[PDB]
């Protein structure tokens, strides 16, 4: 999708907020450690989300007004709240009405329960991972060193295409492997994986700038057509 | 709010707050989620993980040229023997800064850093000035971070599009000589990781 | 600029608020009417802007927060704003100071002064309007008919050349004459007219869409490339 | 407000409120504005000018053969001579609507728009979402004004990036034979003057 999220080279989002990392606070607010919790807790049960795929679409989805002021842990909060809904783990009226009980009394208490396997699957998670790597029958398209030039295509869905990238002459880095395609993956469409490539883009390509600069970006291969 | 314009009204952060103890309430009474749980996720990110881990590769590639090359050869693999891999580090790659290269590493669509490694990430590298403008201008960005490169050095811009994930290897620098390894890694911070700093001379 | 009010091509923005025209009302709060009034007042003087061009830069600047949140008049206020402050008319410290009264008490009285000739001196400007068409002496570099690729160019100053049409081919429509160049203009760098031309673009070019659509967008010459 | 994070705090629209008085305020202080000045430009726009004049331009377009031809092939001359000028209107192209071509005009980079033919634009003309979605998938933000049309009509956008100026002329509908031109001009509603509609019988 062509949202908010796709920042890069745009203008105007002003100077970086220079801080010492020794000063860079991780969290300011509790709700933001539970963020955190409710994330990771869920992914690794494959409640509402069973990777990284579903997890970002919720947040490309969020109102741009919503996603330029939640704040970071907000963006977590708002996918969390998307994918339980739409996988129907959570019913939408349910969660708005105990939304409001919170908002208008947030000293409410929370329930506790103590799930020792639990506890043991959440981690078990964070150390395997999820790793997207597969394999697939066919051959890659592309070779390193290859000048391809990737498409101009505008998916209403999720891609992970960034908008600067598109209809740009690039070459092969890398050849991966095969990866669980976000396009699809992210609607729960199928893993349907598709090789995958760095490939290296010039400035004056990206831009038409005179600089010593390039972006090296990871694109599927359907992305991209040879030249 | 006049209902043409329910755009301009962003959710207030108090929203966002009582939603996440609303979710974590219902998660817990519908037997989905516990307590345990989640404390288990805090501690992991807040405190298990952190920096120190990608000073310790770096400091041990400064100390033993053996471990560099196979770490530049083969990231994956030797990071795993390390230890150093889970959830969004399955796939870590380490590009290697020389006096000609300087490489930087961002996360345009969102967010992506590789925890396993790191940590988590600064509060600049997720927000939309870093992520807009380092792609097309990462000298003005640099600047900002105190690194103002000649225009003879080529910069490289890494943009987190997938899961593989990247580190930035930086040049160990003078005034380091006899320093043990455990020394060597107290120097490396996370800005030099991630390619908004060299290091300084101690 | 690659702003956030260069929104052509987006996705995420939502449904159109429908609204019957009888219903659509023009203002609801009077500070709306006053943006209306500062901009028109100013600009028939020549104060903080001599045309549109330095008007559209000021919006374009906005914090993006601010321009999603705003409301339309909001962003005439801050141009009106922006420009008397850079321009020297007004000190933006006495400007700072004179919004924070207004704000901690509302009612504060407003200066009141009669001008007739100023009256008829805005009254003028509303009628004879600020063409921006030249003459110049150099012929048009492109024709009707002809194919042409825009540029792939990022200004970091004012433009007109939205991203969604760059580094695309199209068909020129019509040539209009030459017309002061918003890019400079805009910076007080001069009219340095250019040709202006209608360029008709297809959906397939646009978005690799596959419908009986297209655009036609006016660019100035120096936009554009023959092929 | 965390220094961080300053660009999530979005200014109160009280602020803008103050900001319009303070300027107010400073530019009849010294002498810049008047009271009268502010007024006549309020005037003007909110009452002077409006849809009308647009509808008495296609009202006698569908009267009078000759004048709709005089107008299509010149309509700044001919919009002119009818005192329809002036400032955002100084060069105003008439677009006709044809039972296969369906004309919408925009302005996606701010909210551009014929002022001494039309009034003032519609809310949601300035809006985000039409001035992002129409350029892309018209016929989609049509069907939110209740106007599908068939995959055989064929739609131009008119994108007003210049100091051009862009009228749809909609077609004249039937159930109206006999209506003088005066009747037919109160059948033209503003949005089919943008082409977001059609014009419904009587
Ligand atoms: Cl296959
Ligand atoms: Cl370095
Ligand atoms: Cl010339
Ligand atoms: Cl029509
Ligand atoms: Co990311
Ligand atoms: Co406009």
């Amino acid at each position: 999708m062509n949202g908010i999220h796709d920042v890069g080279g745009m203008d105007g989002f002003g100077k970086v907020m220079y801080v010492k990392e020794e000063e860079d606070i991780y969290f300011t607010h509790d709700w933001e450690r539970l963020a955190l919790g409710l994330v990771a807790g869920c992914m690794a049960q494959g409640l509402g989300m069973k990777a990284f795929d579903e997890f970002r679409i919720g947040i490309e989805l969020m109102r741009p007004v919503d996603y330029l002021t939640s704040s970071y842990y907000g963006h977590w909060i708002a996918t969390v709240a998307y994918n339980l809904v739409d996988t129907g783990v959570l019913d939408e009226k349910e969660l708005d009405e105990r939304t409001e009980v919170f908002s208008k009394k947030p000293d409410t208490k929370i329930p506790r329960r103590e799930d020792p396997a639990l506890v043991k699957l959440v981690e078990k998670a964070l150390n395997d991972g999820l790793s997207p790597l597969r394999e697939i029958s066919a051959s890659p398209r592309f070779k390193v060193g290859e000048r391809i030039k990737t498409k101009n295509i505008h998916p209403t869905g999720h891609t992970r295409f960034p908008r600067y990238a598109r209809d740009k002459y690039g070459v092969i880095d890398e050849v991966y492997g095969a990866h669980v395609f976000p396009d699809d993956a992210a609607h729960r469409k199928g893993e349907n994986p598709q090789y995958l490539y760095r490939v290296r883009f010039e400035a004056e390509e990206l831009w038409g700038y005179k600089q010593k600069d390039s972006v090296y970006i990871d694109l599927w291969e359907s992305y991209m057509e040879p030249v | 709010i006049d209902p043409r314009f329910p755009h301009h009204h962003p959710r207030p952060q108090s929203f966002w707050e009582a939603r996440a103890k609303a979710l974590e309430s219902l998660l817990i009474e519908k037997g989905h989620l516990s307590s345990d749980a989640i404390e288990r996720v805090i501690k992991h990110y807040e405190h298990e993980l952190g920096p120190m881990n990608g000073a310790k590769v770096v400091a041990k590639a400064w100390t033993d040229p053996a471990f560099k090359q196979r770490l530049l050869e083969d990231s994956e693999t030797v990071l795993r023997e390390l230890g150093y891999y889970g959830l969004q580090g399955e796939h870590i790659r380490v590009v290697e800064n020389t006096d000609t290269v300087h490489n930087v590493v961002v996360c345009t669509l969102c967010s992506c850093y590789p925890w396993p490694l790191l940590g988590l990430p600064p509060s600049w590298y997720k927000e939309p000035a870093y992520r807009a403008r380092v792609v097309k201008e990462p000298r003005q960005v640099l600047k900002e971070f105190g690194l103002d490169l000649p225009d003879s050095v080529e910069i490289r811009v890494w943009d987190s599009s997938s899961e593989i994930r990247f580190m930035v290897l930086p040049q160990r620098p003078e005034g380091t000589e006899g320093m043990t390894e455990e020394e060597l890694a107290k120097l490396v911070t996370r800005d030099s990781m991630i390619g908004v700093a060299k290091i300084e001379p101690p």
